[PDB]
């Protein structure tokens, strides 16, 4: 059944300039990464080669090469978050979960976007879809809350 | 009574859906009309989840609304605690010259009523009229800039473009602000997207374009929903101008933000930057010529052409002309965007415009430009904001982006994380941001350690990847270090 909606996505980029981003957008948002079982009629329809293909998944970080938990969390590293205590936020939802940076599971996945637009929010997440601001060491309770 | 809620990521953050859910339960509590919209940013994000309520007088704003304090509505408005008055009558909204973001947070973002109410589509109606030539001069005049790097007249960019034959060229908008205390894109294109819409479109009847691209980032997916709707809403006003534009969304990657990486990125390539023997205004997307563009650069042509280039003209120093947008945000107190005409200097932007600090404590740091830029002390406050002051002053100022730090700041953290940042943000294509980034992060350890081999070690490094490295992201690096160590020897032993 993958390779079904494999080909209706390609079906939908057919004739695009430079479809390969857009394309592999839509097959993440399908399954959940990009698995090495499809990188070959990427690359028949697109005339690319394996290669090109696998080189391009691997540079972008926003193509998972594996699946995630339930639940993901994203939280800023970046200088303004930095400024206005992440790294006590951090602390304290990774200690909450278990969970280190990066550190992933079947639960949940922790990661850094480095940016999210909320630099006056300083401290900024995005957890599950949904944007998170003035994150204090209180807000993360209710963030674990709804996050098991 | 009409209601202005906020539907900017820096509204939804703080929860401001949680406050429509608490109005609309009140309402439904309370009979009442319930007559919501949902506008952009005003650009004041220490009470962003305003409640602008209507008045024959204008639209009172409301504070921080949190869903608890909306009970106080519906009773009286003018003894509520958080009462701010006309919006439009703070000081922080009122010493603004505000051009570009006039119609950004007091209209429905995706309302063509209000936007043509607006003024909206005037400039797109009159360029058509106008001649490929006579509106590029239009823009030449003015001589833009370039607002996402040092500075490049657009009009020259235009004009290269123009006499360069080929089938087909392109336009792109490079709004890929993946800096730090840069998001006035964001705000934008979150209120106020049409602006763009017309921009890009006169600037491809200008140039000699059908085809144009947008290039989003991943972390600013309302943006990007928003930015979809507004180019689909617009077909109408686009075929008037034989123009077809189209979003691209990136994958998470800093380099991208430059134009080559970027249009190696549409081409679906992998974002390896390229050499600079052809120029993208030569052989840019698919080997054509190509007219890239920051989204501030494409937002002011309508309004330039317009209200005519001699107005735009006015604004500004010398050599930087017209408004720009400052972008405070971090440790500080009133944060969000103050857009104004160049020549104030950061001592008022931070100490008596943004007040303080959200701790109360002072500043020790205040870094313009992103993680690309310097530490600018206390000391610098004698300085005005313009490109070349601060180039020539040991420093950038790129997208304006503006952070704080307070006393309660480890120096030494930060320039770690810059050459960290250089590190994980990093194509890959040349040695000097591949290795001499992972190594500056081991340097700078040795440093924090206490060894006296290392500071010379790492300003040789800093220098070879100034003058080697080929992108700026392994040639401005060693700024925020080099910056860090001579402003603030206090931290680094
Ligand atoms: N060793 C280092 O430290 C290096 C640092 N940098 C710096 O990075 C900053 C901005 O980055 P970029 O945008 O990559 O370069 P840039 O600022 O030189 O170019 C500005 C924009 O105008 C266009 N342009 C440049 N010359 C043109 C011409 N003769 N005709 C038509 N269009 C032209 C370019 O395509 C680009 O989009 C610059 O200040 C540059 O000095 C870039 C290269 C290496
Ligand atoms: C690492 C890096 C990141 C950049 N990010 C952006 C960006 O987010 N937006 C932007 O307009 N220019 C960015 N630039 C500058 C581009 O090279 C190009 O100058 C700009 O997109 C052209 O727009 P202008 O003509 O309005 O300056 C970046 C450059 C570098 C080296
Ligand atoms: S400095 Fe060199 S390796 Fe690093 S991002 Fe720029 S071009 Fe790529
Ligand atoms: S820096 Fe984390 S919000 Fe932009």
């Amino acid at each position: 059944t993958d390779t079904a909606r494999l080909r209706a996505i390609l079906a939908a980029h057919r004739g695009r300039e430079g479809a390969l981003l857009p394309i592999l957008h839509d097959v993440q948002a399908a399954f959940g990464f990009i698995p090495e079982d499809a990188y070959a009629p990427i690359a028949a329809d697109l005339g690319l080669t394996r290669a090109e293909v696998a080189g391009v998944v691997g540079f972008y970080h926003d193509f998972r090469k594996a699946p995630a938990g339930r639940h993901v969390i994203k939280l800023c590293r970046a200088e303004a978050c930095q400024a206005m205590g992440m790294d006590a936020v951090q602390a304290r939802l990774e200690s909450a979960l278990g969970l280190r940076l990066g550190d992933s599971s079947e639960a949940v996945t922790l990661e850094a976007v480095y940016c999210l637009g909320l630099c006056a929010c300083a401290p900024a997440a995005m957890v599950d879809d949904r944007l998170v601001g003035r994150l204090d060491a209180a807000a993360v309770a209710g963030i674990v809350a709804e996050l098991g | 009574m009409k209601i202005w809620l906020p539907c900017d990521a820096a509204a939804k953050a703080c929860g401001a859906e949680a406050v429509l859910a608490a109005l609309r339960l009140e309402a439904e509590k309370r009979g009442g009309a319930l007559d919501i919209a949902r506008n952009g940013s005003r650009g004041m994000i220490w009470l962003e989840p305003l409640l602008e309520v209507e008045t024959p007088a204008g639209r009172i704003g409301f504070g921080p609304m949190t869903p608890a304090d909306v009970p106080a509505l519906f009773d009286a408005l003018e003894s509520h605690p958080k009462a701010l008055g006309l919006v439009e009558e703070i000081p922080f909204f009122k010493r603004q010259t505000r051009l570009t973001f006039a119609r950004c947070g007091r209209i429905e973002p995706l309302s063509l009523a209000q936007f043509a109410a607006a003024e909206g589509w005037a400039g797109l109606r009159k360029a058509l009229k106008m001649t490929p030539a006579e509106v590029v001069e239009e823009v030449l005049a003015s001589g833009l800039r370039g607002r996402g790097g040092a500075g490049f007249p657009t009009g020259i960019k235009w004009r290269t473009v123009a006499a360069a034959q080929a089938d087909q060229k392109y336009i792109v908008c490079n709004v890929d602000e993946g800096d730090s205390g840069s998001f006035a894109d964001r705000m934008l294109i979150e209120g106020d997207p049409f602006c763009l819409v017309e921009g890009m479109a006169i600037a491809g009847h200008a140039v000699g374009a059908t085809r144009g691209y947008v290039y989003i980032r991943s972390e600013y997916p309302d943006a990007i929903a928003v930015m979809r709707a507004a180019i689909a809403m617009a077909k109408p006003f686009l075929a008037e101008a034989g123009f077809e534009m189209e979003v691209r969304v990136g994958a998470g990657a800093y380099v991208c933000g430059e134009e080559t990486s970027l249009l190696n990125s549409l081409e679906g390539k992998r974002g390896t930057v390229r050499a600079k023997p052809p120029l993208p205004a030569l052989k840019g997307l698919f080997g054509k010529p190509t007219v890239v563009n920051n989204l501030l650069s494409l937002a002011a042509v309508p309004w330039i052409i317009a209200h005519g280039a001699k107005a735009y003209e006015s604004f500004g120093m010398d050599r930087s002309r017209g408004t720009i947008p400052l972008q405070i945000g971090g440790n500080v107190k009133r944060g969000g965007l103050f857009e104004t005409g160049f020549g104030i200097t950061l001592g008022e932007l931070v100490e008596d415009i943004c007040g303080g600090t959200a701790s109360g404590r002072p500043v020790k740091a205040v870094q313009v430009g992103g993680p690309l830029g310097a530490y600018h002390p206390v000391s610098d406050y004698h300085l005005p904001f313009c490109y070349e002051q601060f180039a020539g002053q040991g420093g950038l100022v790129g997208h304006a982006g503006l952070v704080v730090h307070d006393d309660t700041a480890d120096m030494l953290k930060l320039a770690r994380f810059a050459m960290e940042f250089c590190a994980i943000e990093s194509c890959g294509t040349c040695t000097p941001c591949r290795i001499g980034a992972v190594r500056g992060v081991e340097v700078i350890d040795r440093i924090a350690a206490g060894d006296a081999s290392a500071m010379p070690l790492l300003d040789d490094l800093c220098q070879t990847m100034k003058l080697g490295s080929l992108c700026a992201l392994g040639g401005f690096t060693p700024y925020p270090v080099q910056s860090a160590i001579r402003h603030f020897p206090a931290d680094f032993p």
